[PDB]
């Protein structure tokens, strides 16, 4: 087994240009007939990472892919699984029980209507109109597709994919070199 | 087309692919199945694990009147119809019985006396020989015989063959040809070992050869109008009864065979009850037999009967070997060692057809040399063949009844039959004496 | 989306007050007198469990008579058309539906009260939409364990947690 | 008065072998000369649970034993009564008034001819031939006999007899343990 990688932001170089959410929305909605051109988008925009600003800077945050994930444990249906190297949500077994919103401390999950084949999905038996179906949304590290799309769309390269094992080795080597050069 | 699967009833439950010893059925987890009839070994055990029984309350299928014509069954049975269906032979037997010109003779296998009683709401495994022979005589049958005559004949032949082959060892790990499905499988997948199998015919074919030549002289009838029907508890004998190399005196030894269910259907069509029937006896000239010929139904009975006379032929003095307990079982591979005539025998028996493939291999047989091995394709012998009725889904009751019938007779060794002595004195002379090699043996040379 | 009620097990004494209030309010209204909020004992902690109002329900998709429907911001049973086909009891993950039968009551103080005081149908938390006050369970609780969450309180909590995380990461180490 | 049990299927472990209906037919018709052997069955076969197959697999369906049962209420003659824990039809007083087929939404009741002592049962004055008596067949949960026969005959062990009281407690405890391990 290997530790799940998670994408992180560098706030000192981020501007808030919102060019990272758009790329993620475009890359996850290829089945909704988008052709990398505004005008073919007949779907409301839903990204996966969310940008916020405070007095001391702006950055986006996303799913950290916790190993002992609370969101997976809370869900009784079992829609949230670790399919690959990352932890992903399943849009087929989700029922909308918002308890997973009460588990994630980082708040990377949002409950929003599902969109497929360019049209809103509708539940079978609800009220006289038909209620929409609501599914969770969170970062899934683009495991089915290629490299992460939040990276390679940021002009300042503030977004970085980190490996939590090699980074510890690099920190250990730097600390040892700093200590040994003084003694 | 003998073992077929109807495609309007099969739901692809795949339960019949877990007992097939050849994997001759091809399909998916859904959709109707199909039987590869060019590789099928005709064990008949894909019939008793089928449960799709589609009723006739809907008109989406055939109206259950032409179905009985296709299956070959009688038109007055009205039993539930399954998917994996055996082919029927009852109509031809009925039409031949209606003819008052042909001299009719019927043969009873040593599992009909313990299986047919379950067809009339009685206890499981009840031994009723007298009622059975009375019913068969009431079926307008001129002669009724037991195939146990052929059973004792083939036991004597196999013992003589073993004594001949143990001297000047040539294909010492021989196998018996009691099970036609095993011979078919050996033709199928191992054509290089067609010479290992012993040249003894099945007891049914033994009696069929005896009737058409010797039986025509004990009576005043010519050997051309005689009509022989054998009641075997298996879908296994139909293929053996029509091979081009399985006849003598120009005519077929047996005309056609019927399972136990077909005989029960004929009795039900005749409208005769079973409990009221009295007790009768078989025809003495060709119906006398000993206890050792009774236990062919259960596994290990052929080997026990063969040993009971091979021991005497080897040591030439009587030692009590009636009871043996190390060759009894119902699953897997059974083995034993016997020290007789200053020679050790590593004897074994196999249950099922998939279990014999390990020790059949030319390298695995080179370590123990497997002096004597018999085969039963259906598990636990022929008493679980395709001829036995379904159980709506046990086997031990029938074999216990057969053992009790074996123990209740006054003759145990398969040599004290006066009929065998008379037959050797009058017709055959000595065993393997140029007369047995014509009527009591055959050569397995498909090599396909 | 939908409004529901949650009880953190930190401040629940198991005092059976919310359960009895939920039963008796529904009794005096004219509906079934049985409680719709079940107290469960575990190996580590005691928490009341009720109907977290699922936005897809897994309930109205199994009802053959179409009795369960979304009204206002809640899931309503519509007891009049319910027939008793125990199908929604199979499809509820948390087990928030019980049936109006006397044997469904566990032995406790509430059973003693209801036996010293004195149709079979499926009863579910209807969020007390018929009462001008809030839910009875959240209002009668001695320690205020239960709390009602709206459509906007979820957004406020999410924004608060997100801002706290971002500010902490900024302040401590980038 | 307490909740009545009802057998339920399991679509994940069902194949469509129809080996659960035959056991039911063989266990109910002991008075029509059945001896657990094909060949002694001289009557047409009538099961109580019905197997249905569609695109998303196959499963059997039968009576769910409703408490406020529509079938019991619409029956004017009074054939259907809650005699035991389960709901049972009575074969003596049924007249074939087909209102039951308009009451049950599952469709677990079917009208078929009666067979008593191995022969078809005819009526007194109808048509010139006679006509057979038609009775409603539905599951009676094997109340007269022992434990259910559709269970103990399923090879894959798919059918389960569920009591709707213990299942609720199990689901409640599962939900409580799942939520209390995260807070
Ligand atoms: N021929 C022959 Fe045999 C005899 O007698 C049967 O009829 Fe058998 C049975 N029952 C079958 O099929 S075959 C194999 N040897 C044991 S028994
Ligand atoms: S909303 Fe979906 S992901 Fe969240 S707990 Fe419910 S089923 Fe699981
Ligand atoms: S959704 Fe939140 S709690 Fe779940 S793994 Fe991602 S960061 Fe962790
Ligand atoms: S890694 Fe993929 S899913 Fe995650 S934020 Fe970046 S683009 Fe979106
Ligand atoms: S694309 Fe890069 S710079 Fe622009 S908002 Fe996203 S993280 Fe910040
Ligand atoms: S008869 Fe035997 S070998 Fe042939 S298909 Fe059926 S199970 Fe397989
Ligand atoms: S057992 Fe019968 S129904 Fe099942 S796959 Fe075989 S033939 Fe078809
Ligand atoms: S054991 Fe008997 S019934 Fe079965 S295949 Fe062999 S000969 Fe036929
Ligand atoms: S009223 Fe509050 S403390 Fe009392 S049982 Fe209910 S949740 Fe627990
Ligand atoms: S018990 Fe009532 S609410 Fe549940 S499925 Fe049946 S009718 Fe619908
Ligand atoms: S009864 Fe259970 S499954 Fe149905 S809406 Fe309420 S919590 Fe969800
Ligand atoms: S909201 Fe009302 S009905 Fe629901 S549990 Fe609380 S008191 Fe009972
Ligand atoms: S068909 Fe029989 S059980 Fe149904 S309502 Fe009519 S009388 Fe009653
Ligand atoms: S027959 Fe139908 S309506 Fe009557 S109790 Fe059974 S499931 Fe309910
Ligand atoms: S529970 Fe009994 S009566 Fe009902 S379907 Fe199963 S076997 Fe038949
Ligand atoms: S016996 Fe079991 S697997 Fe076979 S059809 Fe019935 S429920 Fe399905």
């Amino acid at each position: 087994t290997q530790l799940n990688p998670f994408v992180v932001a560098n706030p000192a170089k981020c501007i808030g240009c919102k060019a990272c959410e758009v790329a993620c929305f475009a890359v996850h909605n290829r089945n909704n007939h988008v052709g990398a051109t505004v005008g073919t988008v007949s779907i409301p925009v839903i990204p996966r990472l969310h940008l916020i600003k405070t007095e001391h800077g702006t950055m986006p945050i996303q799913c950290r892919h916790c190993e002992d994930a609370p969101c997976a444990n809370v869900c009784t249906v079992g829609a949230i699984k670790r399919e690959g190297n990352a932890i992903v949500v399943d849009e087929k077994l989700c029922i909308g029980c918002k308890s997973c919103l009460l588990a994630c401390p980082f708040g990377a999950i949002e409950l929003l209507p599902q969109y497929e084949d360019g049209r809103e999905v509708f539940q079978i038996n609800l009220k006289l109109v038909q209620e929409p179906r609501i599914i969770a949304y969170k970062c899934d590290l683009c495991n089915d597709l290629g490299e992460p799309a939040c990276v390679k769309a940021c002009p300042e390269n503030a977004l970085t994919l980190v490996m939590p094992t090699e980074m510890k080795k690099a920190r250990n080597k730097e600390a040892a070199l700093s200590f040994l050069r003084v003694v | 087309a003998i073992i077929n699967i109807d495609q309007e009833l099969c739901t692809g439950c795949r339960r019949c692919a877990e007992v097939c010893p050849v994997d001759a059925i091809e399909g998916e987890k859904g959709k109707p199945q199909k039987i590869n009839t060019e590789v099928c070994v005709m064990c008949g055990q894909c019939v008793q694990k089928c449960s799709s029984y589609a009723s006739y309350f809907d008109e989406s299928i055939t109206p259950r009147n032409v179905k009985l014509q296709e299956r070959g069954m009688l038109d007055s049975v009205k039993e539930p119809l399954f998917a994996a269906y055996n082919l029927g032979y009852a109509r031809q037997v009925k039409e031949a019985l209606e003819n008052p010109q042909l001299f009719k003779v019927v043969q009873c296998a040593p599992a009909i006396r313990v299986s047919i009683a379950e067809e009339f709401g009685l206890d499981l495994g009840d031994l009723t020989p007298g009622k059975l022979v009375a019913a068969l005589r009431r079926l307008n049958f001129d002669r009724v015989y037991d195939t146990n005559f052929g059973a004792d004949l083939t036991i004597i032949e196999e013992a003589n063959e073993l004594v001949k082959r143990i001297k000047e060892g040539k294909d010492l790990p021989m196998f018996t040809s009691c099970c036609p499905a095993w011979v078919k499988f050996a033709e199928q997948t191992y054509p290089e070992l067609l010479k290992h199998i012993s040249t003894c015919k099945s007891p049914q074919q033994m009696t069929g050869a005896i009737i058409k030549t010797y039986g025509a002289k004990i009576n005043n009838v010519d050997p051309a109008k005689i009509f022989s029907v054998s009641v075997m508890p298996c879908t296994c004998k139909s293929y053996e009864s029509d091979r081009p190399e399985m006849r003598s005196s120009g005519y077929k030894d047996v005309d056609l065979v019927i399972t136990t269910r077909e005989l029960a259907h004929l009795m039900k069509d005749k409208g005769i009850d079973f409990a009221t029937l009295p007790d009768e006896e078989f025809d003495s000239p060709l119906g006398n037999y000993t206890g050792a010929a009774t236990i062919f139904g259960n596994t290990g009975g052929v080997m026990e009967a063969a040993l009971r006379t091979a021991y005497e032929l080897i040591t030439k003095k009587p030692i009590p070997n009636i009871d043996i307990e190390f060759v009894r079982g119902g699953e897997g591979i059974r083995t034993a060692t016997v020290q007789v005539g200053e020679l050790e025998l590593k004897i074994a028996v196999v249950s099922g057809l998939k279990n014999v493939i390990p020790i059949l291999e030319d390298i695995k047989k080179n370590k123990c040399d497997l002096h004597f091995v018999e085969v039963m394709t259906c598990p636990e012998g022929c008493i679980s063949g395709g001829g036995q009725p379904k159980l709506l889904l046990a086997y031990k009751k029938r074999k216990e009844a057969l053992y009790k019938h074996d123990a209740e007779l006054e003759l145990r060794k398969s040599h004290e039959n006066p009929a065998i002595k008379k037959l050797y004195e009058e017709f055959l002379g000595e065993p393997l004496g140029k007369q047995s090699h014509h009527l009591l043996h055959t050569k397995y040379t498909p090599r396909k | 989306p939908n409004r529901f009620v949650i009880a953190d097990p930190k401040r629940c004494l198991g005092c059976y007050t919310c359960i009895a209030a939920c039963a008796f309010v529904h009794e005096e209204q004219g509906l079934q007198p049985f409680p719709r909020l079940y107290l469960t004992y575990t190996s580590e902690g005691i928490m009341p469990i009720q109907c977290r109002h699922c936005e897809d329900a897994p309930c109205a998709e199994v009802c053959p008579v179409e009795a369960i429907k979304k009204e206002g911001n809640a899931i309503i049973i519509d007891e009049k058309a319910c027939i008793g086909c125990k199908t929604c009891l199979l499809a509820c993950s948390f087990g928030a539906i019980d049936f109006s039968v006397q044997d469904s009551l566990e032995q406790s103080i509430f059973k003693d009260i209801k036996e010293n005081l004195m149709r079979i149908v499926a009863v579910k938390c209807d969020l007390c939409n018929f009462r001008e006050e809030g839910p009875a369970c959240v209002q009668f609780c001695p320690t205020k364990a239960l709390k009602l969450v709206d459509g906007d309180e979820i957004n406020k909590m999410v924004k608060n947690k997100r801002t706290v995380n971002v500010e902490s990461l900024l302040s401590v180490y980038g």
